[PDB]
């Protein structure tokens, strides 16, 4: 039923409160509960560790230290180790030093704080300048890519804008926290956990326990949100439970309390971006010189590919004849930053957007017009390439943006705001349009693979299993629709089973928006092997070619006769044909050199555009989004309803990142914003008062699952339009460049207002 | 100790041994796993449960509420929003229809919040669901769902709970409390629990000697006295906002952005005042409108200006064995305005909170009642700014001239909420705001058409 706006696979179960998340699962009466004892120091040696008051705390059954760990003490997804429990020294405020196994979740939590720890404090590395000065970084020096000669182009540039601005991080704030459960099962363990990558959980747990991979099994049914934060951060808990279960003999369960969750786990890499951008007398871009200062935290984690995507997307939506990026992946004594919806992409894009906005303002030109002038060309000379040298033969932005501007009534609205602004002096309106060009595929190429397993039972019903994990993006229904489309049956016949490493092995993470893309094909492959078997069985029985056997609407047709689907399956069963099949997919055409900054890392791009309108308060900096208009390319969408949902959601998260969401550390590396009381994600009323989401409906050029496009991450970047419109609102305060900083909090907005006004 | 209540349409009797245990924890231990834990801080609304009694029906946070409080009430969780026969509530179906869920984890909370809203035909969804955080959907589909289910009859099985009943001290009346607290000065008094329960869930504190004030009708009164309105300490913020709708639109307009609906329903004015927070939003409003506080030490009944109650940070003019009894508001205060400033509008505590209330004797400023929160460690009036404003012409330039005196009135603080500079700047910003508003100028961001 591909293309039909069907609901989410657990929509009713959600609504009835019958959907199980990890902590909802039933487990044996003797299930112990776990909690970490955290470092209160950003950079120190541990001189003394007295865990006596911890052991003597009520209900505590076991206490664990790095020394107690039977094998591996590494949780990082990177080739560089990251201790699960601190090894003689601590690297940030919140680093787990010890593990507590107690008979209740409260007991463990209480016991965790009764620690007696002495430190030998060392100098911390908290700001980017400190790291840059002390050379506290990863990859041994920066990564630099260049196309053409920026310095030459900028030297003879008819127009030029220089600048530099901060972009703050972002805490995921998935509603369900990090959580895992380990069940000892005769020589091996079974892990239930709230993770985006069950195959890596297996890997890390196996090494922790000194077991071969075939002794560890990860089941994962649904997550209460993930957003990238569960791509790796789950490792620490699953290891903790695996290790504690091995020692105590009992099942172990661990879930972070919200304050623990925000202190321990990483966030979105915050960036400082320096830019130099040059233009033509006509307005064509000559060159753009970028410098990325990225905060990676006390550990590698997934920083390497994160900053790689920041660079890859530093072109924005624009052809630049010469471009350079200098990428510093700096290490700081703060939380180890991780994956987050966009995966470094939104930072690189925003750098290009802030720059082109500044350039436009510098030459007194309409930013929309300038961007329009500088998009990549439509399909149908040799094709323009990106700065990393990939052909952009699918760029629809010229046409798309035009459509969106007319439907949103852009030109008229802009004028109407000009008038409104000139009648007001306390409140100012702002409107802006920002485009999206997001590449699709893991930049770590070999991860571009997926698997499926399909069962057809004698009653005609179907069990569908794949490697992708449901974190709320509607992946499961999409797969069901594919499976039902290929077999020629009603979706109701297809039941989704939980994600299981013993069912589909060697899976990648559910990330890079490739979940629907790759797994969709894997499902298709498995079903076509099944449909192929039944067609060939019918064909032989009825005497004819298998390609004449028609599977449609729960009915099979051959030789003018028609059976129900179930009637064929039972027959094929009686005939003795395998009604079980695997499916496998790997993304073709992908090849690039990470170091050289050259090649084709992506299969296709996902495009879109957003027009946002906002209002600001000149006295305080208070602000509201009044209306948004989005036109987004989901290819030939697999589920339009689900796809609208993803855009509405992603946009709000994107916008939220660049407004009320602000991470704050103290002078000691202590995160100050670690509760929902202090961290401010978009509330109900925060939604755009008018919200207009429409899909650009046009098939993919590349051969993807029913010519659809990955809609998972790209719409997150549409939140830039809000930050640009907030800047537009500042531009109508005075003649000066406002230099608005991200996130645009009330304080940040007031600052940029006063700058444009020229008030100290 | 034994209490009873109507859990999802069926009477349940519980043997309270731990009085501090939250309603969330109890329900999940019972296997009523549908109510989720999102934060355990009253912030996200994932644990939203629906209570009912004589007062009506309302949505509350299960994680904040402790068991003894639901005694003789009708509790209705997510697993009870659907009909006994299995038929889905108009709210539930509409959420499936309008794709109101994605990951699903915040759905139980919304459904309860919407069902309780549906039960009282309430429609201000922005305010109603402000206490409900969703990180997936963008809220847009949840609004459609709500509006689509609004054109439907109320659930009868939910309205059936109304016909119900028609270790920790629980006072019936103020007298009973006064006698007990007089002999027990070191006791932890619990009203709503929206501050006390954070000490147990987050600070991981134990509390011996406890009393619950939420079962004391004569403490929760809004009466009309010859001089004004004598509002009892047991009155909920949701109730105070409801009453102020008429007499004091400005306080009602401020209380809209107090916490959330799930918190306002159980949080009280006596609790907000007796907490003594420099970022507490009640006091700055009440001080600016010259409200008097009433304290009771059993039989002793001290009275004072509210501002005089707050001496220093973590220090109040409160005797041992003495409890906050009530406040008294004047019959009128037309010159009152209240500005709360924070990163986000809904469900976000103040950085600076300016309440201005000037009297005019025709162009000339007679009385200056200007109060601030978050500008000090104790809610206080802007002395020097107030003094230097008496007799002056009510115009911007005159106000603009006295603005610096606030830097001698306060020395703001810096933290994650705001920088000291900004707090100072925003305090002076609220003064220019006050003049512009009264001059009939557009100033409010929240009042702007899309
Ligand atoms: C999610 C959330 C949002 C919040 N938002 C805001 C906000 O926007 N603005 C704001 O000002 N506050 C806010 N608060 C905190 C606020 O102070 C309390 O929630 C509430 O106002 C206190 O009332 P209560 O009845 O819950 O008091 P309780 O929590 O019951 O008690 C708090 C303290 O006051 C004492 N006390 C209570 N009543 C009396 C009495 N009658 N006599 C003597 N002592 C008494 C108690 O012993 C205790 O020490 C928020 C809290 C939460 C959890
Ligand atoms: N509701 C919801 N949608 C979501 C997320 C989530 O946690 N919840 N995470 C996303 C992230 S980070 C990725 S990588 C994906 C993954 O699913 P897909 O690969 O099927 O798009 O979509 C996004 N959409
Ligand atoms: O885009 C990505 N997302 C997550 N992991 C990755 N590894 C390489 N690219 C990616
Ligand atoms: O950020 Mo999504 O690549 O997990
Ligand atoms: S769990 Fe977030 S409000 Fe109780
Ligand atoms: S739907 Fe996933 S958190 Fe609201
Ligand atoms: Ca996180």
């Amino acid at each position: 039923s591909v293309g039909k706006p069907l609901p989410h696979d657990s929509a009713r179960a959600h609504v009835t409160g019958q959907a199980r998340y990890l902590d909802d699962l039933p487990c044996p009466a003797n299930t112990l509960h776990l909690a970490f004892g955290l470092s209160t120091e950003a950079s120190a040696a541990i001189t003394g560790l007295d865990l006596e008051p911890v052991r003597e705390s009520p209900g505590v059954i076991a206490v664990f230290t790095a020394a107690d760990l039977p094998h591996d003490n590494d949780a990082s997804p990177a080739p560089s180790p990251e201790p699960v429990l601190a090894t003689g020294e601590v690297h940030f405020v919140g680093q787990p030093i010890f593990l507590v196994a107690a008979t209740s979740h409260r007991a463990a939590r209480i016991a965790a704080r009764k620690a007696r720890i002495t430190y030998a404090p060392r100098p911390a590395i908290l700001t980017l300048d400190q790291a840059l000065a002390a050379d506290s970084r990863f990859e041994g020096g920066p990564v630099i890519w260049a196309r053409g000669d920026v310095e030459t182009a900028l030297a003879g540039a008819a127009h030029l804008a220089e600048g530099c601005f901060e972009i703050g991080g972002q805490e995921h704030f998935y509603l369900e926290g990090q959580a895992a459960l380990a069940l000892p099962a005769e020589g091996g363990v079974v892990i239930h956990c709230s993770s985006q990558h069950p195959s890596e959980i297996q890997h890390k747990v196996a090494h922790a326990l000194g077991l071969a991979f075939h002794d560890v099994r990860v089941e994962m049914r649904r997550m209460g949100g993930g957003f990238g934060g569960k791509e790796s951060q789950g490792n620490h808990l699953a290891i903790a439970c695996a290790v504690a279960a091995r020692a105590t003999g009992r099942p172990c369960k661990m879930r972070y309390d919200r304050d623990d969750d925000m202190v321990i786990t990483g966030k979105r890499h915050d960036f400082r971006i320096r830019y130099r951008i040059g233009a033509d007398a006509s307005g064509k871009l000559l060159g753009a010189d970028f410098v990325h200062l990225a905060r990676c935290g006390w550990s590698a984690d997934l920083s390497l590919p994160v900053c790689d995507r920041a660079m890859l997307h530093a072109d924005g939506s624009y052809f630049v004849p010469a471009l350079r990026i200098e990428s510093h992946r700096l290490r700081t004594n703060t939380q180890s930053n991780t994956a987050f919806r966009g995966f470094g992409g939104p930072q690189g894009a925003l750098g290009m957007e802030r720059a082109i906005e500044h350039l436009a303002r510098g030459m007194g030109r309409d930013p929309a017009e300038l961007r329009a002038l500088n998009f990549y060309d439509p399909p149908e000379k040799k094709t323009q390439t990106t700065h990393y040298g990939q052909e952009v033969a699918d760029c629809v932005l010229g046409e798309l943006v035009t459509r969106l501007q007319k439907s949103a009534n852009f030109t008229t609205r802009r004028a109407e705001i000009a008038a409104w602004n000139s009648t007001n002096r306390t409140l100012a309106r702002g409107i802006a349009l920002s485009p999206v060009k997001f590449g699709i595929s893991f930049t770590l190429t070999h991860l571009n693979q997926a698997g499926a397993l399909v069962q057809i039972y004698t009653d005609g019903s179907v069990a569908l299993n794949h490697g992708g994990t449901e974190m709320g993006q509607g992946l499961h229904a999409k797969m069901v629709q594919v499976a039902a489309a290929v077999l020629g049956i009603d979706p109701v016949q297809v039941r989704i089973t939980a994600t299981d490493t013993s069912k589909v092995p060697n899976t990648s993470a559910t990330a890079a928006s490739s979940g629907a893309d790759m797994n969709g094909m894997a499902v298709k492959d498995a079903c076509e092997t099944l449909r192929g078997r039944l067609a060939g069985f019918v064909a032989a029985r009825e005497g004819c070619a298998a390609r004449d056997v028609i599977f449609d609407a729960g009915q099979v047709q051959a030789s003018g006769k028609s059976w129900r689907f179930a009637e064929i399956v039972a027959a094929a069963y009686m005939a003795r044909i395998s009604l079980s099949a695997t499916g496998f997919y790997a993304t073709p055409k992908l090849s690039w050199d990470r170091l050289r900054g050259q090649g084709r890392p992506f299969l296709y791009f996902a495009y879109g555009a957003a027009i946002t309108e906002v209002v600001i308060d000149r006295l305080t900096g208070e602000n509201r989004i009044l209306r948004t208009d989005i036109l987004h390319d989901a290819g030939a969408s697999l589920n339009p309803a689900l796809d609208i949902g993803q855009i509405e959601g992603a946009y709000v998260q994107g916008a939220g990142w660049l407004t009320t969401e602000e991470l704050v550390w103290d002078h000691c590396g202590r995160l100050m914003t670690h509760a929902p009381s202090t961290y401010k994600i978009p509330a109900f009323s925060d939604r755009p008062r008018i919200f207009n989401v429409a899909l650009w409906d046009q098939p993919n050029r590349e051969e993807t699952i029913f010519r659809s496009k990955a809609v998972g991450e790209p719409p997150f970047l549409l939140g830039i339009s809000a930050f640009l419109a907030l800047h537009d609102a500042c531009a109508a305060c005075g003649p000066h460049w406002p230099d608005l900083q991200a996130p645009a909090t009330p304080e940040a907005v007031l600052a940029a207002v006063r700058r444009a006004e020229g008030r100290a | 100790m034994e209490i009873a209540f109507l859990l999802n349409g069926e009477t349940r009797r519980v043997r309270i041994e731990d009085p501090t245990q939250s309603l969330l924890e109890w329900l999940r231990a019972e296997g009523l796993t549908g109510t989720k834990e999102g934060c355990n801080e009253g912030d996200c609304g994932a644990c939203t449960v629906m209570i009912r009694d004589a007062a009506g029906s309302r949505a509350v946070n299960a994680c904040l509420m402790m068991l003894p409080q639901i005694a003789g009430k009708a509790l209705r969780t997510i697993e009870g929003i659907a009909a006994p026969d299995g038929r889905l509530h108009p709210v539930q179906q509409a959420m499936i229809d309008h794709h109101g869920s994605q990951c699903g984890f915040c759905t139980p909370g919304f459904i309860v919040s919407m069902a309780a809203a549906h039960d009282r035909d309430r429609k201000d969804y922005d305010d109603l669901l402000a206490g409900n955080l969703c990180r997936c959907t963008g809220y847009a589909p949840i609004l459609r769902a709500a509006e689509a289910a609004a054109g439907e009859p109320p659930a009868d099985w939910l309205q059936a709970d109304a016909a119900f009943t028609l270790p920790a001290f629980l006072p019936e009346t103020s007298d009973a409390l006064a006698d007990w607290y007089l002999a027990h000065p070191e006791a932890t008094l619990i009203a709503g629990g929206t501050d006390v329960s954070l000490w147990v869930t987050k600070a991981l504190r134990d509390l011996p000697e406890v009393a619950f004030l939420s079962h004391c009708k004569d403490l929760a009164q809004i009466r009309e006295t010859p001089d004004g309105y004598g509002i009892g300490a047991g009155v909920t913020i949701a109730a105070l906002r409801a009453f102020a709708e008429g007499p004091h639109p400005a306080l009602a307009g401020l209380l809209r952005r107090f916490a959330s609906e799930q918190v306002r329903q159980v949080a009280t004015i006596g609790g907000n005042i007796a907490n003594g927070s420099p970022i507490g939003d009640g006091p700055p409003a009440l001080i600016a409108m010259g409200a008097s506080l009433t304290l009771r030490r059993g039989q002793e009944r001290r009275r004072m200006p509210l501002e005089d109650f707050f001496l220093e940070y973590r220090k109040q003019d409160r005797r041992p064995g003495e409890f906050v009894e009530s406040v008294t508001l004047p019959k009128s205060a037309p010159g009152l305005r209240c500005y709360k400033l924070s990163k986000r509008f809904d469900q976000d505590i103040s950085a600076v909170c300016g309440c201005l209330n000037l009297t005019l004797k025709g162009s000339k400023i007679e009385t200056a009642r200007i109060a601030f929160g978050g500008m000090a460690g104790v809610p206080k009036r802007a002395a020097a700014f107030e003094a230097a404003l008496i007799g002056q012409d009510f115009r911007e330039d005159t106000i603009a001239a006295a603005l610096p005196l606030l830097a001698q009135d306060f020395t703001p603080l810096s933290d994650m909420r705001a920088s000291a500079a900004y707090r100072m700047n925003a305090a002076q910003a609220m003064a220019l705001r006050y003049v512009r508003e009264l001059s009939g100028e557009a100033v409010a961001v929240l009042e702007v058409m899309p």
